[PDB]
């Protein structure tokens, strides 16, 4: 089960 | 940019049996960057229908993969792995060994 | 035994050939079960499991939507990182991220782990308090600072700590057959003339899950691994991992060589010994 939400770098 | 080399490693899935079919395998590891060609030969000739595992990366960040083919030893036969990388000046060759 | 779930993710990009590539797979313990490749066809979250492949549509539907989610940042951070090493943008460059959760024989929240790194070396990485980072040069301090703004630590947490533990019993129980099973090595040992004085013994350690293992060579009861050729554990492709370890022995002395065997499928360490 993929993470959300996902911040850039 | 980091430029680590690949393990090479070829080996049947189960133990060769000649006449039986098995899978020959080569995997690669700890290598960097992700581009790489690798291929598996037969009497020096390259295996077409070969399969390869998703990429993905070990603790250190180097990569691993599996190359695979359904294939059927023979006493006579000799097959190998072919791999080209950036860290290698030419394509390495490693050849399968029924006991390695 | 403990468990894990783990994703992988590995952004890279190709000046002048089109959009970076991006790949994602998926793992929970030795075992693959989803991938995402920003060049395959179908353009969706892919069953690499016979046990995922049960899920019904919504869970690929929401995967295929986070895992595109990912994609896109890591798009985008080949080009942040570009502009904070001021790298040319001609030249390829690599993104990798990794982040899971373990747990312990109790099913129990163990540790939560959230990496990154930049064309090969550690850029920046949740510590294992799940509340403060490793910035590794001031390009990661940069990120760390706005992952600190943004409170991503904070929302990192809840996901290993919980939803990650939670899905990952989920698949455990799931996959109980192949997730839960644990393949004792089927162990044998070879012996191979080199020259009229010498001679290899190999120990074998085929078709065991979980890969995990002590191989191990001794000489008179004495480990002997400064002399021992040991291969990296690598997969058989039939969901079992195999592994050797070899020693050249001087003929008449196989008998004081044992090999011996670690692993959690067998209830006991085995010591074999040539004769």
């Amino acid at each position: 089960f993929l993470k959300e939400p996902v911040h850039g770098v | 940019m980091i430029q680590r080399t690949p393990k090479i490693q070829v080996y049947s899935r189960h133990p060769a049996e000649n006449g039986k079919s098995n899978f020959l395998n080569c995997y690669v590891s700890g290598f960097h960057p992700s581009d790489i060609e690798v291929d598996l030969l037969k009497n020096g000739e390259r295996i077409e229908k070969v399969e390869h595992s998703d990429l993905s990366f070990s603790k250190d960040w180097s990569f691993y993969l599996l190359y695979y083919t359904e294939f059927t030893p023979t006493e006579k036969d000799e097959y190998a792995c072919r791999v080209n990388h950036v860290t290698l000046s030419q394509p390495k060759i490693v050849k399968w060994d029924r006991d390695m | 035994g403990s468990h894990s779930m783990r994703y992988f993710f590995t952004s890279v990009s190709r000046p002048g050939r089109g959009e970076p590539r991006f790949i994602a797979v998926g793992y929970v313990d030795d075992t693959q079960f989803v991938r995402f490749d920003s060049d395959a066809a179908s353009q969706r979250m892919e069953p690499r499991a016979p046990w995922i492949e049960q899920e019904g549509p919504e869970y690929w539907d929401g995967e295929t939507r986070k895992v595109k989610a990912h994609s896109q940042t890591h798009r985008v951070d080949l080009g942040t990182l570009r502009g904070y090493y001021n790298q040319s943008e001609a030249g390829s460059h690599t993104v990798q991220r990794m982040y899971g959760c373990d747990v312990g024989s109790d099913w129990r929240f163990l540790r939560g782990y959230h990496q990154y790194a930049y064309d090969g070396k550690d850029y920046i990485a949740l510590k294992e308090d799940l509340r403060s980072w490793t910035a590794a040069d001031m390009a990661a301090q940069t990120t760390k600072h706005k992952w600190e703004a943004a409170h991503v630590a904070e929302q990192l947490r809840a996901y290993l700590e919980g939803t990650c533990v939670e899905w990952l019993r989920r698949y455990l129980e799931n996959g109980k057959e192949t997730l839960q099973r644990t393949d004792a090595p089927k162990t044998h040992m070879t012996h191979h003339a080199v020259s009229d004085h010498e001679a290899t013994l190999r120990c074998w350690a085929l078709s065991f899950y979980p890969a995990e293992i002590t191989l191990t060579w001794q000489r008179d009861g004495e480990d002997q691994t400064q002399d021992t050729e040991l291969v990296e554990t690598r997969p058989a492709g039939d969901g079992t991992f195999q592994k050797w370890a070899a020693v050249v022995v001087p003929s008449g002395q196989e008998q004081r060589y044992t090999c011996h065997v670690q692993h959690e499928g067998l209830p006991k360490p085995l010591t074999l010994r040539w004769e």
